């Protein structure tokens, strides 16, 4: 209901931790878990690579259709950019329900 | 006679690197001159100034002319050419005279 593509095996949960390091142990048996643990975190990049099928429009229209486009008026910044503070933003919504078909 | 000379395509093809635009139409030919070849001038045409003129010659043929990119391009081909591609260029033409009629 929310959009998308509704899958009955969607691409499965990457669950990552870091494995944990326990500080220096008492230097005499107890039976306890240890609760003392090095602090660390872990960094890394992460790459995913999708494949999309897509279904080219074969409009047979006479007059021109509807097109996405960046308005052309002059601007203090331009759209979907960084700021002067190095800020990305995105300025408004972008559905996909441009081109027009028959019913 | 009673058999056509050919049929009527008039669409546009998109093979990805280069597009076929074809385009049929029908046209009406008179005859010109009543078949003269007549020597005109800007004198014959009402004279004018010497910026404007002119000596040359009727001649009792018609021509085709098909130089103009709205011949070709539908407003829609046009621009799903004009919004997805860097440049173009013709490569191969292929004009085609057919169904002729003389009516008297």
């Amino acid at each position: 209901l929310m959009g998308g593509f509704g899958l009955k095996h969607p691409p499965p949960q990457i669950l990552i931790k870091n494995t944990p390091v326990p500080a220096d142990p008492p230097t005499t048996f107890n039976q306890s878990k240890l609760n003392s643990f090095i602090t660390q975190y872990s960094t890394g990049q992460v790459s995913v690579e999708i494949e999309w099928e897509l279904q080219k429009e074969n409009s047979k229209r006479w007059n021109p259709e509807i097109q996405y486009t960046s308005n052309y008026y002059k601007s203090t910044s331009v759209d979907f950019a960084v700021n002067t503070e190095g800020v990305y933003s995105e300025p408004r919504p972008i559905g996909t329900r441009y081109l027009t078909r028959n019913l | 006679v009673g058999n056509s000379s050919g049929n009527w395509h008039c669409d546009s093809t998109w093979m990805g690197d280069r597009v076929i635009t074809t385009s049929t139409r029908t046209w009406a030919l008179p005859t010109y001159n009543n078949h003269l070849y007549k020597q005109i001038s800007n004198s014959t045409s009402g004279g004018s100034s010497n910026d404007n003129a002119y000596f040359g010659y009727s001649t009792p043929w018609g021509y085709f002319d098909f130089n103009r990119f709205h011949c070709h391009f539908s407003p829609r081909d046009w621009q799903r050419l004009i919004n997805n591609n860097w440049g173009f260029r013709p490569k191969r033409l292929s004009f085609k005279l057919f169904n002729i009629q003389v009516k008297e």
